[PDB]
This record gives structure tokens, C-alpha cells and sequence, in this order.
């Protein structure tokens, strides 16, 4: 009816999405975009197509030394990370110690090939007693036994002749070897078990030069045992040899492990179980799949992850101010 | 900050314009309607999604990772890791919050400028051929049909044509 | 950056305007005086203090702390801590210096845009009823008393009213 | 973002203007030519190189340094250093990439505003003495020689002088 | 006389405050705002309402072992952080060593409850001599004495019978225990003091398994003493017991400390004294009270602090350009 | 022919330089500016006018102990950093060990003054044999010899009388001293070399209190030697004295080093050679001279450097959009 018109304007829609701005808060807008990743799948997954090593009720130590309840094993022989329960129930059945445990675990966190092999058989201790090295602390089928991958040698007849043995690694691969020494409780036990009262365990490679001596003393019971067993380890390079010598208290290797390492990783503490998935970024409460630059799920990631922040939203405006 | 007007001299937005982000609403005797500035909208859609993608793509260093491996007599070293971990979290947290805030301010006034640049394209084409109502509209002094309406929407309006029929309607409005 | 004019088409600020940040100076036969745009000043006071508060409040991760605990045969680890401590200091130092610089550039041209948006609010209300002197002032063609002066200060000026009196003063200035 | 026009209402730049960054091209009966706004170009050269210098100079904490000193049974500690090293590289890498991107956006629209502020300086000097062609040029209604041309280039153009000569040419273009 | 006018403008004032800008320096402005915190109160304060433990002229070690000049003690029994002088004069009066000192200090930096208790009394060494374990290195009231919380046992009659003692922690709380061994200088001193020439000190808990042997050798005098005393410590969990055995050179616990830890902290080096204030953020040269996001006072903060920078000003513009 | 005109405009040129922008990529522009430093001189340089210590085919250990192929030495006596080859060929000729090697290297990375001095001469071992402590593992002029700065003492006549010697540091400077112990292979070698079968090495300062005992055991050959030599070090403060005692297996100091330390540095691994230049910032592949705030050459810098990033360009626009 009146004069003709043309207006300039801009669109608007039903969006309730809000955004903030250095100068203004809670500004409604056409379209927006959260760049903060907030979701995970609730699962333990492979890491770039490699399954992790999930010890169930075992510690790395229990697993390696072959605690009788960990040899529910058969595996692996390759993994991207390790996952332990917070308090795995089967650690060192016979109480004691594994030297440089933490560094060992780190070394073992991501392994490219791993294989148990018989290194010195139980039938190469003709003058010592192999089958009596057993304990109620460390039981299997109701019968009491011991770490399966190592041998608690005791005296035969009334003698413990001095052991001088050596093993040459003739494999392509580095190999990881564990032995130990037993700390007895008093003069009687040490004689009863080993005859000789003043004993040692010495170990040499091209690198290693150790000599261990049992501390005979009184300690409080752990798993009903005041005795104590300290273990040690080394990586015997190909074509090197390890040299053992002992006149008592020796906990001798039977099996050892072939290892090849090329890559680092770490140990995850989580109560979950394998979820038959795959991810680039794993957390203890679940895996994250995104290209978003930040996340807020969990700080202990392993993988290639967005950057962890204390934030609930990172909302970027793409549209315009939206009026009523 | 604000260029002339989004929520300024242009009170609100066309709920009914659905073919783009910025455009024009006309009315004449042939009818009325919305029509988006296709070219101007695409510029902004590109700029904006380019902004978002840059913010994502430049992170392009994610790397590799871990948790918690020191023991009960290595508390000093663990505390060192704590400090580092916390320190980075504080840095990334602040940078992201402010990035978002700062870049939203700038995204909104980007839209503002785009619109104001359109008002101005039109304003400089008509002049005494129409009244600047000042709410973002122009009241034509002459009569402007749909073929004419499109000629301003595409920057080819013909001033010398109507500058006459207009002069005449100014001599009508300054009288009974 | 610069919108039209703070130190542009408006050399200098009203040393004598003391009730706000942006406003108007008039002179007519009743007198002369300054009067701030209350509403426009409050917008800016809000935006600015909102900026400052955001810069403060988003840090909102302060955390927890320490000094110097490694011994004479742990010099390598201490050096690690040195590097970390220095590294964060380098990062926070840079981010803060640049934040301040960049955000000051933007605070100043914010003020610039606020003023220019005011010139434009007034300009689009009067038109041929006043001359754009171009120094930031308007010379009225008609006579504008204090009740009139306030009607532009609050966006309710009545163009159709005074057109009558103005067209006449243009035909006086183009003659003797 | 975009102020009126760099690649807006002024398609393209003067390949032939070589004495500055912003300026004027004239044509009259005496001839035609380019001439840069010396004063306006120097402002921008100063602002821009000040920006670059600030980005450099504020780093002003470089500090002191190292490589790789932990052994085969200190892998945990080395991994701590790795994380730290990588963490800082991720932070600096992102902050630098975005700084560059953001600050380039702003450097370009700085130039845009500088130009538009020049159009406006000239526009507010002439008025009805010239037509806003809207492509960045002014068509003089009166005749403007080289002494006149320079008088706008230096902000001393004499409006009261050429009125009428113009009013006269408006009454010629509105007739046959 | 002329036409009526109205101008648009902006304010200005007598402010000299200057600001910088990516593109411009030293720009005067209406109002501004430093966001860089630059001041502190010059005082050592409580940290969230908990007093720190300010050892005056004592080291942690002197304090714990009860160096005769540190038992000017009466305290505490709770603290948020510890402050030591740079070189506290009363450390180990009798020269030697405290094992894992640095880790121990870290453990003790913030303690929720701390209480000395008599753990084994001097009157439970009937066959050894308790009151003769004393030294000029380590004097009190001009008379020479010794660390008060531990006992330098020597031979009675011409005998040092072998000690086998144990203590069961029957408290709710973990407790921190310290003992030591004495390194004599030659065969004569060792016989003179202990009779037996070849001696040891063995110590066991459920966790700990140590055996210490004196190094009899020549060392340079410190506090006029070539002898040396090495101390050690453990945290005996509730219901565990510690087991001591020694036939010589034993520096035995008398007192021990109940501890409960829940929170971490560290050790501040500062020469100041308690200022009867409270803060959220403490530095060695004074406490900082602010909500500003950055500061430049001092890098060794303890508390919840702004972020340390190398800067003298962080001035943000709030006003406009201020003209002549 | 037509009316007069004046246009406002901006310049343009034949620049192809491109820049990116949050909203736009590959935008051509008048002038630009890379702020990312990408070049180095390919040289190992002094660091603020101080030459680094470039061990060529020697390890720090080989160099300090005076391995017969490292005493191609004459130097230094000041340096800013050390550079080692990745696998220097002359380390420990006689196989073994240097304790706290890594910390020692760190201490020695930047040294303000360093000077070898005769501390105890070979002619002050009248009752022991000095010139027979020699090995094929460790040859010089085709003749077999030994670490030059230390003395492998063996028995004289059929005796190794017990050594009690001491040395008082009477210099202005701290001094760094090294000694060692020899681990023999069996009862025969030990008797053949030292007579006494049960031996020790004890060492004391005001600070140090050590006692070393040879592990007599079987080890695999390295440089044709199953024997093993472990070395140790200390910093003897001015006016303190070191006290040695041994009845066998002692590798005794002859020379020691005066040190003054004031500044820290580290060890660079690089295969390059001195380039007779000077720099503020050195990398293993070359030195960098710039005031640019970022670089991408190499992460293992030593000096005052720009900040390392993963980036190929950091190009800032200075000019304007450049049109066709
Ligand atoms: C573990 O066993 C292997 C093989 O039985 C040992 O390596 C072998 O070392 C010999 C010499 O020590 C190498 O010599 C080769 O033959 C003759 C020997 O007279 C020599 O003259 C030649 O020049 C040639 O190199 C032999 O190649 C090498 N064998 C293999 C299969 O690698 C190794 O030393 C043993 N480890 C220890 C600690 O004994
Ligand atoms: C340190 O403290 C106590 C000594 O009172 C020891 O724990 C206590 O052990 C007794 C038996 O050894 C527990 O007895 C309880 O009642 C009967 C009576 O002997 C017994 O037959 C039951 O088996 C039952 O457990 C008693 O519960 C327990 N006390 C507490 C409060 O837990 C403890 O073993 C000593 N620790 C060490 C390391 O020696
Ligand atoms: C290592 O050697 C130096 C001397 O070469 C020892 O320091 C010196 O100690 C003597 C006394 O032992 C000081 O004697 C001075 O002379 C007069 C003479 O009667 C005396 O009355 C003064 O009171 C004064 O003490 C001498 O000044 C001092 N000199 C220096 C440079 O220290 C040092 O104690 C020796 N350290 C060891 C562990 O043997
Ligand atoms: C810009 O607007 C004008 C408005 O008329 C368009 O002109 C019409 O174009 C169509 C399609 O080519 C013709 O069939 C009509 O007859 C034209 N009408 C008139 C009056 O010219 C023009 O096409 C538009 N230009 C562009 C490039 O899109
Ligand atoms: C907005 O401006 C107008 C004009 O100055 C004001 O209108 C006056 O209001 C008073 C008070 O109610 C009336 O008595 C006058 O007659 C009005 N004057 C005119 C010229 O119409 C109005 O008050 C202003 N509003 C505010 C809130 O200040
Ligand atoms: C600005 O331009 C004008 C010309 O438009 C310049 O004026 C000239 O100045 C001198 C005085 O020394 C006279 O002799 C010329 O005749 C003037 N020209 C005209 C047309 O009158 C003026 O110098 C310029 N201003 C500045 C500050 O450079
Ligand atoms: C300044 C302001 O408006 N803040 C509010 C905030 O208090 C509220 O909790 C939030 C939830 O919707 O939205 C916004
Ligand atoms: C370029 C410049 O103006 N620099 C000055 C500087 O020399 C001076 O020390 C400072 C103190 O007011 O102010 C600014
Ligand atoms: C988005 C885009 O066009 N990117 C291009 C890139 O693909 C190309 O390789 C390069 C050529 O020098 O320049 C830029
Ligand atoms: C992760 O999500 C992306 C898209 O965001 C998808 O392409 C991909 O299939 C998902 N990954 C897996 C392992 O399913
Ligand atoms: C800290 O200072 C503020 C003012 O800056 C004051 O209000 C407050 O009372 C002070 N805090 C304490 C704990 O004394
Ligand atoms: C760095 O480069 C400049 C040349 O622009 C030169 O003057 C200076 O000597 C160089 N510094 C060194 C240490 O080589």
C-alpha cells in the first residue's frame, strides 16, 4: 500500500546454544562447536592394533618368577602396554624383594617379542637337591610348592658342594635372567638347609659383577615366614655368558626369557578387562577416539592423545547472535 | 568490536530467511520476500569453518604417553612429575579458555562487519533515490519492481534511470 | 584497528565531561554543556571489566607447591627441575606479555567503535536537518532548544517536525 | 574483519603506485598520476614493524640449556625428561602457529581500516562537491587542477570556494 | 550569534598512566590496571591456618635425634611446611650420617600429627652400660653428653653380651624409629668400648632387612672426632614389630615418633621468623595475598600461588587514549 | 574528455609470498617475514668465548684416569661444555667401572680451572712394587702398561705390608681424586699378586667413609681379561685430608686434579670437530646465531636459544593483500 522497501538483515533460528566472549557471557548463537573431548568407550583396547598384557590377579614379579597361581599363563608374546590391578593378590608368595623392580617393569611395559626358554634344567644339579625347595607360603594344589621358573636348591646328603656353573647366550636375542638369594633366620635353619654356615652367591657377566651374602637375622612373619628371598636380574646380551658361583642360599635360574625391545610405554593401573577394541589413546577408565585438541577424561593416558585440561566446555561460536 | 549493527541499528534477525546467513527482505506491489546474499554467506561459512579447523589442525602434535612408576623412597622425583603434569595442565587450560573467549568475540564481530558491509554496498548505490529509515531499511522514492529489486541485490542498480521519478516524489512529500 | 575516530576526525576528548566516558556537548541560546551517554558508557564499563575479570578468573587453576630438595650427587635431577621451572617461566612470561599487548590494542579500538557507533546513531536521526561539520559536530539548520537537545540524546528526535523550518534556512544560506 | 574495502568496494591495488602503501590516483586536464599518502603509510609501517618487534622482543627470556645424561637403569627419569621436553614443544608449537594466524588476520584488516580511514578523510572534506562513485573514486562536480588536487591530498581543500560551480553542474546533469 | 550545535565526543582526564599495545608503546590512557602481583608481607605465616614448623638453629636431623641443643623443643604436633636456616648450627653434633635424609625430610614436610613416645626405656639394658655413651663433640651444660632420643650403649664389666630385643607397635599410628651404628677408629677403641672386636647390627621388620657392620678406619676429625655415626630409620606400621640384634657398636632407639601423614608439602630455606599471620601462598621472603594471575616475587613458593614470571609490569588498559 | 576524478587506493607488486590467517589460507601478500629460525653454521664453537673440551676418541673416564691412548692430551685448563663421540673407543682399557660416573661427568661439564698435580709420587711406595702393575689389555708403545694417573701396586719380595698413608690438600682449590680396587679371578692370582688372601681398601676424609673388598670370582673376558677394576672419586676440600689403608688390591692415586667450578653445562654427543667459531647457542649439528624467537634445528641445544618447535614456517604478514 505504501512506498516500496528493501531491508538488509541476517538470519536467526531455534538454537538455544550459548557461548562466552571476553566481554560477554551466556550469549545465544545460531550454531556452535565444542572442541573439548569428553567421552570414552569404557574399554581396555589394543593400542594401534597391539593387545596389551593384562595380568589378572598377578604382579609383574609374580608373573615373571612364576608364582604358582600366576602360571595360569600361556602367552603372549608381544604387547603394547601392561595393565595391573591396583592390588594384585599374587605377588611374591615367599616374601622378599625384586631389585630394580620399577625399572624392570618399565623395560617390560612394551615388548616386541617375549619367549620363555629353559636355560638350565633341574637335571643338571646332580650333587644338590632340587625337589625339596618348597614352602607353605607359596602353595599350589593344596600341596606347598614354589616359584616355578627358578629353583630353590638345598643340600644333598649332608653336603652343599660349591657350584660353579656358566651359561652362554647362544640366541639371536638378548635374554632376561632372574636368580635370587635366601636369607635364613638362624644358624640352625642354615645348616639344616645348606650345611655350610658362611655362604655367598656371586654372579658375573661382561657387565655384571655382584656378590650376595645372606643376612641371618630375625624378622617378623609375612605369609607365615620370617625368611626372606631377594631376587635380581640382568639382560644377558647375545654371545655373552653369565657365571654363577655359590656354596649356599642360591635360588637358581631354570627358565629365562628372550626379549626384543623397540619402544617404551608404561604400566596402567586399572580394574577393567579387555574390550576387544582398538584405539590410539587409552585411559584406565576407557579409550578415547577423537581429533579434538583437548580432553578432560583422565590424566594417565597412554597413546597419542589430546591435551588434558580442567574444563567442562570449550564452545566455539560459528553462527551469529540469535534474538527472540 | 561492534561494527554498526547486528544487535544495533538492526534490531533482530530474519527467522524466516533460511537460504543463507545474510540477505535482504523487500516489499512492493508484486509481493514481498527474503533472499540471501549467497556470495556473502559463503565467504563467512568458509572463514568460520577455516577458523575452527585451524584451531584443531595446528595442535598436530599429539605425541606419546604414560602414568605412575616411582616408589615409596622416590617421592621427591614423583613430586617433580606432579609439578610438571600440573604445570602443563595449568598452561593448556588457560590458553584454551582464553582462545575460546577471544576467538568468539572476533567471530561475532566478523558477522557484524559482513552485514554492515552489505548495508553499505546498497546504500552507496541508491542515495537520494531512497530514504535511510535507519533501522536497516530503505524506503524507495521511486517505484521498484522485482526486476529492479534484483538489480540492487546484485550491485547493478541504475541510478541515472530513476533519478527523476524520485526528484518528483520529493516535491510531493514537501507539500499536501 | 581504528574505527573512524578517536584521535581521528575527533582530535581530543572533553576534559570537561566527567559523568561518563562517551557523550555530547551542545550549545544553543539557553546555554551549553556536557552530558554523557549513560547507557553507552555502561556497556563499555561492563565489557571492559568483564574482559579483565575473565583474564583473572580463567587462571582458576592455581594448584600447589615447592622448593629445593636434591643433594650433591643428584645434580642431574636438579637440572631437570631447573629446566622445567625455567621452561614454564618462559611460557607464562611470553603469554602474559603478549596477552596484555594484544588485548590492549583491542580495548582501545573497542572505545573507538563505541564512539563511532554514537556519531552514527545521531547522524541517522537528523540528516538534512543538520550539517555534518566533519569534526564530530552537527550544525542544526533549525533551532534546537534543551527539550529538543535531550530528544536526540535519547533517540526520540522528531525529523518530520522540523523539516519545515530547515528547507527554509537552506534557501536563506544560498542567497542574501 | 573487513572494514569497507581493500578487496571490497576497491577491487585491486595500484601496481603503479611505488612511493608508499596507501595513496591517491587523480586525472584532470593537466594529466594523471599516483601519489602516496606519505604520512598515513609511515603510521602503518611503524605499527606493523612494532608488532613484529614486540613478538620477538617479549620472548626476552631465553635462558640456558642441555642434552642427555641418564643411564640404562634410569629410564624412568629420562622418560620424565622426555615428557617435559615434548610437553614444551607441543605448547610452543601451538602458541606460535596460532599467534601467526591470528595476528595475520589482524594485520590485514589493519591495512583495510587505514585505507577506509583515508577514503573517509577525503569524503568528509568534499561532499556535494563530488559524486561518491562507490568504487573508491570521487567524480568532481567542479573542475579541480593540480594545485587543487594537492589541497585534498594534504587536508586543506576549500569547500566554500567551489560551491555553486558544483550546484550549477547538478542542474546540468538533471536536464537536456 | 551563529547556528545551534551538538558535538559527539569522549572524555579525558589528568591521568599519566601509560600502556603498551602490539602496535604502539607508551600510550597514555584514562584508567589502567596492573595484573602482576608485586608485593608480599615480609613474614612467615601459617598456611591455610596451620603453623609451619620453624626449626631455629636446628636441622631436621638434630631435631629428630635430639641433639642436646635442639631439645629446647616443646612442640608441635602438626605443621604445614618446615623452615630451616640455610646453615643451621646444630646438626649432627657427633659427625656421621642420616640415611635417606632427603626423602625423610620430604616425608616430614607436612604432618598431620606428631608425638614423641618412649619406645624402649634405658632400664631395659640390664647387662650393658647406658650412662657412659657420651662425647665432647656433643656437649650440653658444659658437661659432655649425646643425642637424647637414642642410646649409645657400651660394655658392662668387660662384656657386651649379644642383644636380641624386639618392639611391637601397639599404637593406632604408624611410627617413625631411628637407630644407628658407630664406626670406631681402631682396634683399641673397639674393645675399650665394646669388648668384641667383630661386630654387627641387624634390624628387621616385615619390610626391613638390614645388617650393618662398622668400618674401623682412619678419618679426618670433625668436631674433634674421627669416629663416625651412621643413622637409619623406618616407619613401623601398626601391629608390626621391629627386631634388633647386635654384639657391638649399636646406637639404640629410646624414643620414637607417632606420625600420621595426609598431605605433602616441602622444606623452605629462610632466615625469617614466625610472623603470626596466615596466607594461601608463602615464599621465603614473605607471604603473598592476592587473586592476581601472575607474580614476580620469588620462584620457591609453597601454597596455591599466581604464576611466576620475569616481568615488572602487566598493565591492562581499561580507559581510552588521553590527549594533551 | 570527461569530468575530473580522484581515487583512493593502495599499492600492489609482483610478490608471490603467501601467508595464512585463522580464516584464510594461502593469501598472497606484499611483504612478509619468517620468525622461525631454520639455519645453523655446521660447526662446533666456543660458547661465549670459551672453547669446549672435545675428547676425540676418549671417554671422560679414559681421559681422567689417563688411559695410555688418551694421554695424547696436553690441555686445558678451562671449558664450557664437553663433547664426546657417541661410542668413544678408548674408555676403560682394563675393564671395570667408575662409580657415580654420570654425576661426575655432569660436575665436569663446565669447569673454570682444571690442573693435574702429582699428589703422591711412585717413589713413596718403598715396600711395594710399582713398575709391575701392567697389562696387555691396556698397551702403549707396543709394550703393555696401564692407566697413567694411578698406580697398580703389587707385592714386593713375598710381602704386601699394610698401607696407611694420608694426603692433606694444601692448595687453595678443591681437588678431585681417583683411586680403585682390583677384583682378581682366583685364590692363586691373589697371592701371586698381593700375597695376602683377605684384603680390603678403606678410604676416609671428613666426609667420605668407604671400605672396599675384592670379589674373587669367575667372569667372562673383556679385552682378554676376566679381572675387573672398580674406581671411585671424591672432591677433597682445601685443608682436608684423605686417608688410605689397604693390605691388597689397591689402585692408588698418583696424580689428582685441581678444580674450581662455577657454572653447570652438560655433555654433548657429536661427531664433529672444532670449527674455530664462537656462538651463544650450540647444537650437535651446528651453532645458531639469531634473535628469532623460535627454531627447528635440533632439541639438544646448549646455550641461550630460541624455542624449539615442530614447524617449517612461521610467516608473518607485513604488507597487504596482493591482487592479480
Ligand atoms: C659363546 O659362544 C660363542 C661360540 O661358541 C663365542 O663366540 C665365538 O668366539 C670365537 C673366538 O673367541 C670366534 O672366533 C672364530 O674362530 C676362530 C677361533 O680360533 C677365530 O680365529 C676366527 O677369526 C673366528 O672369528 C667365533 O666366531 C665366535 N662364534 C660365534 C658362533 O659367534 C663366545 O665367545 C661365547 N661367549 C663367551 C663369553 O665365551
Ligand atoms: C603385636 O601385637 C599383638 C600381641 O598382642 C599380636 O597380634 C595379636 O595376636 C594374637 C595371637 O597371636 C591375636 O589373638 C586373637 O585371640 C586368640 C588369643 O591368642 C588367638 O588364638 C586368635 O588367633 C586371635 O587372632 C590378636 O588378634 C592380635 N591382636 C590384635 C589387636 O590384632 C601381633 O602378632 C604382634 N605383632 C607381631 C608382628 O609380632
Ligand atoms: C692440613 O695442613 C694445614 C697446614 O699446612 C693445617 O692448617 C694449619 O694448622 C696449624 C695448626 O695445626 C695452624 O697454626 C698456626 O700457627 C701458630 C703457631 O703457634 C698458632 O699458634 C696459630 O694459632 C695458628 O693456628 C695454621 O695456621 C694452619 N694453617 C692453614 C693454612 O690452615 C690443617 O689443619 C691440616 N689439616 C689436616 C686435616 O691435617
Ligand atoms: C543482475 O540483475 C538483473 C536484474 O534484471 C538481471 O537481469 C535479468 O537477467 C535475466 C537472466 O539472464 C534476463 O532474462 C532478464 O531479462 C534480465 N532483466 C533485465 C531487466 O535486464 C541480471 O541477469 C543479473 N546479473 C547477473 C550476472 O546475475
Ligand atoms: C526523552 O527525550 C524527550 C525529549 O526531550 C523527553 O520528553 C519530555 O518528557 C517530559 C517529562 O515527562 C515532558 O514533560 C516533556 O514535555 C517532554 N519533552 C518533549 C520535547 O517532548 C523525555 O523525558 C526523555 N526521556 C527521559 C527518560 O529522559
Ligand atoms: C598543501 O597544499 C597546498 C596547495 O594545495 C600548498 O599551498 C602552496 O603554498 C605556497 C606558500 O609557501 C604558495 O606559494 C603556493 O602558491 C600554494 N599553493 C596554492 C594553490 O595556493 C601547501 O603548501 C600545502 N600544505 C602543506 C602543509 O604542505
Ligand atoms: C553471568 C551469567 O549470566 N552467568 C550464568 C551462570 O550463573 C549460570 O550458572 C549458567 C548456567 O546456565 O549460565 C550463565
Ligand atoms: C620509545 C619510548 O618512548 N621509550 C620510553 C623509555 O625510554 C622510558 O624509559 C619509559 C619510561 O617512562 O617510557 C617509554
Ligand atoms: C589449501 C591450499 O591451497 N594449500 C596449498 C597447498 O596445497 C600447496 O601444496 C601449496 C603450493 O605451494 O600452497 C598452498
Ligand atoms: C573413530 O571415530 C571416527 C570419526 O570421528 C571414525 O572415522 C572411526 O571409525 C572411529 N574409530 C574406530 C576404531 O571405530
Ligand atoms: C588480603 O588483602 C585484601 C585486600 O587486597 C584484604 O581484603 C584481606 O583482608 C587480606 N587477606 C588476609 C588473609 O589478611
Ligand atoms: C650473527 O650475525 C651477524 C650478521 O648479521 C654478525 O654481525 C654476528 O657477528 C653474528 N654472530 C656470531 C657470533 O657469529
Amino acid at each position: 500500500l505504501g512506498s516500496d522497501q528493501i531491508c538488509i538483515g541476517y538470519h536467526a533460528n531455534n538454537s538455544t546454544k550459548q557461548v562466552d566472549t571476553i566481554m560477554e557471557k551466556n550469549v545465544t548463537v545460531t550454531h556452535a562447536q565444542d572442541i573439548l573431548e569428553k567421552t570414552h568407550n569404557g574399554k581396555l583396547c589394543d593400542l594401534n592394533g597391539v593387545k596389551p598384557l593384562i595380568l589378572k590377579d598377578c604382579s609383574v614379579a609374580g608373573w615373571l618368577l612364576g608364582n604358582p597361581m600366576c602360571d595360569e599363563f600361556i602367552r603372549v608374546p608381544e604387547w603394547s602396554y601392561i595393565v595391573e590391578r591396583a592390588n594384585p593378590a599374587n605377588d611374591l608368595c615367599y616374601p622378599g624383594t625384586l631389585n630394580d623392580y620399577e625399572e624392570l617393569k618399565h623395560l617390560l611395559s612394551r615388548i616386541n617379542h617375549f619367549e620363555k626358554t629353559l636355560i638350565i634344567p633341574r637335571s643338571s644339579w646332580p650333587n644338590h637337591e632340587t625337589s625339596l625347595g618348597v614352602s607353605a607360603a607359596c602353595p599350589y594344589q593344596g600341596a606347598s610348592s614354589f616359584f616355578r621358573n627358578v629353583v630353590w636348591l638345598i643340600k644333598k646328603n649332608d653336603a652343599y658342594p660349591t657350584i660353579k656353573i656358566s651359561y652362554n647366550n647362544t640366541n639371536r636375542e638378548d635374554l632376561l635372567i632372574l636368580w635370587g638369594i635366601h636369607h635364613s633366620n638362624n644358624a640352625a635353619e642354615q645348616t639344616n638347609l645348606y650345611k655350610n654356615p658362611d655362604t655367598y652367591v656371586s654372579v658375573g657377566t661382561s657387565t655384571l659383577n655382584q656378590r650376595l651374602v645372606p643376612k641371618i637375622a630375625t624378622r617378623s612373619q609375612v605369609n607365615g615366614q620370617s625368611g626372606r628371598m631377594d631376587f635380581f636380574w640382568t639382560i644377558l646380551k647375545p654371545n655373552d655368558a653369565i657365571h654363577f658361583e655359590s656354596n649356599g642360599n642360591f635360588i637358581a635360574p631354570e627358565y629365562a626369557y628372550k626379549i626384543v625391545k623397540k619402544g617404551d610405554s608404561t604400566i596402567m593401573k586399572s580394574e577393567m578387562e579387555y574390550g576387544h577394541c582398538n584405539t590410539k589413546c587409552q585411559t584406565p577408565i576407557g579409550a578415547i577416539n577423537s581429533s579434538m585438541p583437548f580432553h578432560n577424561i583422565h590424566p594417565l593416558t597412554i597413546g597419542e592423545c589430546p591435551k588434558y585440561v580442567k574444563s567442562n566446555k570449550l564452545v566455539l561460536a560459528t553462527g551469529l547472535r540469535n534474538s527472540p | 568490536g561492534l561494527f554498526g549493527a547486528i544487535a544495533g541499528f538492526i534490531e533482530g534477525g530474519w527467522q524466516g530467511m533460511v537460504d543463507g546467513w545474510y540477505g535482504y527482505h523487500h516489499s512492493n506491489e508484486q509481493g514481498s520476500g527474503y533472499a540471501a546474499d549467497k556470495e556473502s554467506t559463503q565467504k563467512a561459512i568458509d572463514g568460520v569453518t577455516n577458523k575452527v579447523n585451524s584451531i584443531i589442525d595446528k595442535m598436530n602434535t599429539q605425541f606419546e604417553a604414560v602414568g605412575r612408576e616411582f616408589n615409596n623412597l622416590e617421592r621427591r622425583i614423583e613430586n617433580l612429575n606432579k609439578k610438571m603434569e600440573d604445570g602443563f595442565l595449568d598452561v593448556w587450560t588457560y590458553n584454551a579458555e582464553l582462545l575460546v573467549l577471544m576467538e568468539n568475540e572476533r567471530t561475532l564481530d566478523f558477522h557484524d562487519s559482513n552485514v554492515k558491509n552489505l548495508y553499505d554496498k546498497v546504500r552507496l548505490q541508491l542515495r537520494d533515490n531512497a530514504k535511510e529509515l535507519g533501522n536497516g531499511c530503505f524506503e524507495f522514492y521511486h517505484k521498484c519492481d522485482n526486476e529492479c529489486m534484483e538489480s540492487v541485490r546484485n550491485g547493478t542498480y541504475d541510478y541515472p534511470k530513476y533519478s527523476e521519478e524520485a526528484i518528483l516524489k520529493r516535491e510531493e512529500i514537501s507539500s499536501g
